[PDB]
RNA sequence: UAGGAAGACCGAUAGCGAACAAGUAGCGUGAGCGAAAGUUUGAAAAGUACUUUGGAAAGAGAGUGACAUAGAACCUGAAA
RNA sequence: GGGGUGCCCCCACCCGUCUUGAAACACGGACCAAGGAGUCAAACAGACGCGCAAGGGAGGAGUAUUGUGACAACUCU
RNA sequence: AUCGAACCACCUAGUAGCUGGUUCACGUCGAAGUUUCCCUCAGGAUAGCUGGUGCUUGUCAAGAAGUAUUGUGCGGU
RNA sequence: AAAUGGAUGACGCUUAAGCCCCAUGUGCGUGAUUGCCCAUUAUUCCUUUGGUGAGGGCGGCUAUAUGGUGAGAAAGUGUAGCCCUCCCGAUGUAGACGUGGCGUGGGGGUGAGGACGAAGCCGAUGGCGCGAGCCUCGGAUGGACCCGCCUCUAGUGCAGAUCUUGGUUGGCGUAGCAAAGAUCUAACGGAAUAUUUUUAAAUGCAACGUUGGAUACUGGAGCGGGGAAGG
RNA sequence: ACGCGCAUGAAUGGAUUAAUGAGAUUCCCUCUGUCCCGAGUUACUAUCUAGCGAAACGACAGUCAAGGGAACGGACUUGAA
RNA sequence: GUUCACCCACUGACAGGGAACGUGAGCUGGGUUUAGACCGUCGUGAGACAGGUUGGUUUUACCCUACUUGGCUGGAGAUUG
RNA sequence: AACGUGUCGCGAUGGAUGACUUGGCUUCCUAUUUCGUUGAAGAACGCAGCAAAGUGCGAUAAGUGGUAUCAAUUGCAGAAAUUGCCCAAUCUUUGAAC
C-alpha cells in the first residue's frame, strides 16, 4: 500500500537502455584517467617544440 | 572383466565374448541353465534342444509364453527353443574347452562353476508408424562370461 | 553498475592518521603477523646514508644489521602458488606483506628494488591500501630520519594546523585519560564504592524440607 | 588494417551460434533457419612381436610400461 | 554405547496446490544427473553506523608522480 | 499438408486486475475476510487487526479497568 | 410399504450386559467424610530455551616440586555462553524481526597442509550439534593441488513450474511383421556339416546362391522395349 | 377432398407441366437368413514355434458391505473374505 | 425418433418400479445441437426463432481388478521350535 | 517348491563430478591506419609424389623474385633448403561488368 511519499518524476520512459532489441542512448568515463594522462602529455610536448615561447 | 575370481587357478579354464549379437533375454536362460553341470553333460543337453527333444526353462523373462510338456524335467511350465543363443553358447563352449586342453587339463572332468550373461550397448533402426510417426527400432546384445574348474 | 565510490576527505585523512599511530606500538605489530623480535626500537629510524646504496648486496647487510631480514626471510617462505581459478587469471603466485621503508622523496631505490618483500614508500603521499593491509592496523615500517622529520610538517600538531594539508589538526580525544582500569580502582573512586554484606552459607547435603505440616 | 595493456568476468548444458574440416553438417520452392562434438592414453607409441583355439570377429597365454581395472576417441568414472 | 537385518504388541489415509472446507470420484505428480526464478540503475522517505557543524559537500578540470600507478596524494584573498 | 486475412525476418523478453512456479536451520512475536470512496463487484486506495524501532517515566501506580457498590440521569422491547 | 448382503460399532445380553433411580476399600442397618480405569490437563522433580527478568563473586599473600586433591575464574547483548543461585513464559497459517547461526564461487590479510599422496568419488566408519551441518576412519579409489580464521564481494543452497537438455525405464520377448495365388527336387558352392566318448532313428537343428528338371503367374491398357520432367 | 390461411399469393414471381434425377416420401409384384431361430463349410488371422521387435500409458497401488466424509472410497471406522 | 399415447389379436396374465433417470473402449445414430440450403414471421441490415424441412467422420485394451474356463505347486508355530 | 523381496562383495550400462584451457566476454591505449573501371567485395573452377575436407596459391598455381637469419622437412618417399618480413612479378571463368 502507497503511503506518505513524493509523487515521483523520475523521467525514465524512452529507449535508453541497452537491451536485446534496443541500441540504447548512454554515455560512461571509463576512459577518464586515460584521457587525463594523454592531454599533459600533449601539453608537454608542444611545450618543448615551441620553446621557448609561452 | 570377470567378476569373480576361481579358487585353484591352475585347473581352471575361462572364456569370454562381448557385444554379442543375440538377444540378451533368450541368450539369459540358455546360458543359465548349465550352471553346475559337467561339460559332457550341458554339450548334450544342447545338442538335445537343437533336436527338439528337450526344452530351455524361462525362469524370469517369460511374461506371456506358451506352455509345454518338456518343462516339467525343470519343474516348470514355460519353455522354449532359441536356436540361436544356443548355437552361440556350444561355440563358447569348444572355446573353453580349447583352453582346458591347452593348459593340460581333462575336458571330460571339468565342472562348469560360473556363468554370468549382461546387457551391452544397443543398436538404433528405426519403424514407420501411422499418421507420419517415427519410433525407435533397437537391438539389444548381450556379454557372456563363464569359466569351468577340474576337481 | 556503480563501481566506483566517493568518501569525504577529512575521513580519508582521519583513517592514515589513525593507522600510523597503530604502528608506533609493538604490541599491534606483532598481532598483526610482522616478526619484530630483533628490532632495537620501534618506530625504527634510521639514518640517510641508505640513498646513496647502488647495489643489492649493501641493502640485504644493511637490513640484516637493524635486524629487519627475519620479515623478509618470513615472506620469502610464504611464497606459494594459489589455490582455484584465480591462478588461471594472471595471479599464480601469493605472498605475504613484509616490511615498509619511507623515503623522504623517490629517489635513491635502485638497491633497494628487487629485493623479494620489501615495499618502498613516499613520506609526501602515503597510502591506506599499504598501511593497513587486508584493513587490519599495524604495518611494520622503517623510516629515514629526513622522512621521519617531516611527519609535523605534514600532519601538523594538535594545536598548529598543517602547512601541506588545509586546515587540517589532529581530532582531539574522547578520553583524556583511556587507562579505565586504573579509575575504577583508585582511591578516590573507592571511597564512595557501596559496602560489601555477609553472604549466607553454602547449602550442604540433607535438602531442606517443604512441607510445613508434616 | 596492424599492434599493445589488461580483468575481484565465464570455465565445455557456462562463455559468441561456433575452445573441434562452424555460419560447417542438416532443413525449406524461396525469403530464411541452423546443430551436436574438449582426439584430456601415456614422460615417452615403448600402440601388445610370438604360441595356441577360431572362417572371421575375438578368446586363452606371453610381452611393453611404476600403474593395462592407462589398450586407442583410452584422465577421474557418480546416480537411475 | 553405536550400526545392520528380521520378528512380536501398539500407533499410523498421498504429497504439492487453490479453497469456508482435500485421503478425495478436484488439478500437477515413471526414475536419475546437470541447469532453474526479487536483480542493476535513478528520485525520495524512515530506522541504524561514521565525519564535521551554522555550516556541510563537491563535480569537471588542473599540479606533482613502470612505480601495489585506471590506485593513492595535493588544489586556501 | 498454412486462409472469416498466406509465408519469412524484425518492432518483441508486446500487455495481462487472470492460471502455474518461486531453492538452508533454529529462535521471539503473530492476524484478517470488516468501514468509506472508486465504470467499482476475481482489483485498488483508506481506517481497523500485526511486527519492528523506540521516547518520556514509574515501581505501589499519573490520563489504568470488556468487573462490582453507592448516588444521580436516559429508554418503550 | 423399496430397490447389492448388513449393522445399538460387532458378538451377544432377558435372577440383563435393557429403562428410572440409589450406593461404595478392607467389614454396606457397629470402620462418618477417596470402589476402579484412561490425557500434550493439574501437582511435584530433572533438563533446555527466551526474558520488562531478580540476586551474588571478580583489589587473586595459607601452605604446598616431580618420580591432602587438580583444574578454572573474561566488569561481560550475542559462544565451547566469566561463574553460582532463584522466578516467570514456551503450540501456530498469512506476515514481521533476530542469530560471535549453517553451506557455495571469487578479492584483501594472516596461518598451515601435499608424491611417506591434493581435489573429486565410494561406505552395516563412528563421534559431535535441537538443526542447517562439521570432523575422524577405511578404500584391495585417485594422481596434483588445497584448506582453517578475520573481513570484502556475488550469475550463492531445489522435489514438483502439462519446467529445459541428456541418460535410464516397467509395459515386453508383449502388440504385431496377414492386399498383389507358390513353390518342389538333384548336383555344385560356402566356415555355415553327416560336428557325441561321458550301428543306423530316438544327441548339429534351421536357413543361403548357381545350374538342369518340374509346377505355376504376368496375359500386349504386361513384374515387355524405348524417351521427357526429376535424379 | 374442405379452408376466417397463428403467419399462402403473383419476375421479394403465382399456377401447371412431358422428358430428365447416385434428390425427399408412400404403396404393390418378384425375391430373399432382415427376422421366427439359428446350423454347417472355406481362405486369412487369433492360437504354438523360429527370426525380429515397438507404442500408448505409468504419484503409490489394486478383494467387498455398511458408515460418516467435499453430500458416489483402493487406503479411514466396524464387520466379512 | 419417441418415453408416453392409441388401436388389432392371443392369453392364466398380458402388475408397477430401481440399479450414475442400469447398460455408446456393447451396438445403432432416427431425434436433439456446428459448418451447406429452402420456407413462414421478425429486423433498414448483418442476422434471429424452445417454428417447419432436407444433408451431415461414433477413435484406443496388450495394464490392474472383477468374471469365465485352463494348468504348476508348497503348507498346522499356516513356511520357523 | 518356483516366482518375488532385502542386505553385502564384485561386475555391466552411462557419462556426472574434480582438476586442466592455444576459446569467449568486457574495458583502455598507440599509428606515415580506410576499397573499386590501373576492374573491387562476393561467387565458380582448378593447382602437392602419394592430397577427401580445411589452409595457401592461379596454367610462373601448398608457389617465382628480394632481404634478414643460418641447416633442415618429417607419416613415408624424395633431396644433400626452411622460417620471418617485403619492394619486383604472375594472377583461370565471372561479378558495378561495359
Ligand atoms: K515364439
Ligand atoms: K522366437
Ligand atoms: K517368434
Ligand atoms: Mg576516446
Ligand atoms: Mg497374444
Ligand atoms: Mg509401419
Ligand atoms: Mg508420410
Ligand atoms: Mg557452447
Ligand atoms: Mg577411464
Ligand atoms: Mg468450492
Ligand atoms: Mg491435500
Ligand atoms: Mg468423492
Ligand atoms: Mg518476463
Ligand atoms: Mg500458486
Ligand atoms: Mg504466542
Ligand atoms: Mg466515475
Ligand atoms: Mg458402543
Ligand atoms: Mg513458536
Ligand atoms: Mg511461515
Ligand atoms: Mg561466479
Ligand atoms: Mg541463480
Ligand atoms: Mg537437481
Ligand atoms: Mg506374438
Ligand atoms: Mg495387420
Ligand atoms: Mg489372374
Ligand atoms: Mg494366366
Ligand atoms: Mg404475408
Ligand atoms: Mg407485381
Ligand atoms: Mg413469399
Ligand atoms: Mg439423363
Ligand atoms: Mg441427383
Ligand atoms: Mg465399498
Ligand atoms: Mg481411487
Ligand atoms: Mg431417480
Ligand atoms: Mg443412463
Ligand atoms: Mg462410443
Ligand atoms: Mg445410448
Ligand atoms: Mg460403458
Ligand atoms: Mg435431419
Ligand atoms: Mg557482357
Ligand atoms: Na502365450
Ligand atoms: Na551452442
Ligand atoms: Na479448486
Ligand atoms: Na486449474
Ligand atoms: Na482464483
Ligand atoms: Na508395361
Amino acid at each position: 500500500p502507497k503511503g506518505n511519499n513524493a509523487i515521483p518524476h523520475v523521467h525514465q520512459r524512452k529507449h535508453w537502455n541497452p537491451c536485446s532489441s534496443q541500441k540504447g542512448n548512454v554515455k560512461v568515463f571509463f576512459n577518464q584517467p586515460a584521457q587525463k594522462q594523454r592531454r599533459r602529455r600533449l601539453r608537454l610536448l608542444k611545450a618543448k617544440k615551441i620553446f621557448p615561447r609561452p | 572383466h570377470y567378476s569373480r575370481k576361481p579358487q585353484v587357478s591352475s585347473k581352471t579354464a575361462k572364456a569370454k565374448i562381448a557385444d554379442l549379437r543375440c538377444h540378451y533375454k533368450n541368450t539369459f536362460e540358455t546360458a543359465n541353465v548349465i550352471n553346475g553341470m559337467k561339460l559332457r553333460k550341458a554339450q548334450q543337453l544342447y545338442r538335445q534342444v537343437l533336436a527338439k527333444t528337450r526344452c530351455i526353462p524361462f525362469k524370469r523373462y517369460n511374461g506371456k509364453i506358451g506352455n509345454t510338456a518338456q518343462a516339467k524335467e525343470w519343474g516348470q511350465t514355460k519353455g522354449r527353443w532359441p536356436r540361436k543363443s544356443v548355437v552361440a553358447m556350444l561355440s563358447l563352449l569348444k572355446n573353453a574347452e580349447a583352453n582346458a586342453i591347452e593348459k593340460g587339463l581333462d575336458p571330460g572332468k571339468m565342472v562348469i562353476k560360473h556363468v554370468q550373461v549382461d546387457q551391452a550397448p544397443r543398436v538404433r533402426r528405426r519403424t514407420f508408424r501411422a499418421h507420419g510417426r517415427i519410433t525407435p527400432y533397437m537391438r539389444s546384445p548381450c556379454h557372456v562370461q563363464l569359466f569351468m574348474t577340474q576337481p | 553498475r556503480r563501481w566506483h565510490r566517493k568518501i569525504n576527505l577529512h575521513q580519508k585523512r582521519f583513517a592514515v592518521v589513525s593507522a600510523l599511530a597503530a604502528s608506533s606500538l609493538p604490541a599491534l605489530v606483532m598481532s598483526r603477523g610482522h616478526k619484530i623480535e630483533n628490532v632495537a626500537e620501534v618506530p625504527l629510524v634510521v639514518e640517510d646514508g641508505v640513498r646513496a646504496y647502488e647495489k643489492t648486496k649493501e641493502a640485504m647487510t644493511f637490513l640484516k644489521t637493524v635486524g629487519a631480514i627475519d620479515d623478509v626471510n618470513r615472506v620469502n617462505d610464504s611464497r606459494q602458488i594459489r589455490a582455484g581459478r584465480g591462478k588461471m587469471r594472471n595471479r599464480r603466485y601469493v605472498a605475504r606483506r613484509g616490511p615498509m621503508l619511507v623515503m623522504p622523496d623517490n629517489k635513491g631505490t635502485r638497491a633497494f628494488r628487487n629485493i623479494f618483500g620489501l615495499d618502498l614508500a613516499n613520506v609526501n603521499s602515503l597510502n591506506l591500501l599499504h598501511l593497513a593491509p587486508g584493513g587490519h592496523v599495524g604495518r611494520f615500517i622503517i623510516w629515514t630520519k629526513s622522512a621521519f622529520e617531516k611527519l609535523d610538517k605534514i600532519f601538523g600538531t594538535f594545536t598548529e594546523p598543517s602547512t601541506v594539508k588545509s586546515g587540517f589538526m589532529l581530532p582531539a580525544p574522547m578520553l583524556t585519560s583511556t587507562d579505565v582500569t586504573r579509575i575504577m580502582q583508585s582511591e578516590e573512586v573507592r571511597r564512595v564504592l557501596k559496602p560489601k554484606k555477609l553472604q549466607p552459607k553454602r547449602p550442604s547435603r540433607y535438602r531442606q524440607p517443604t512441607n510445613g505440616i508434616r
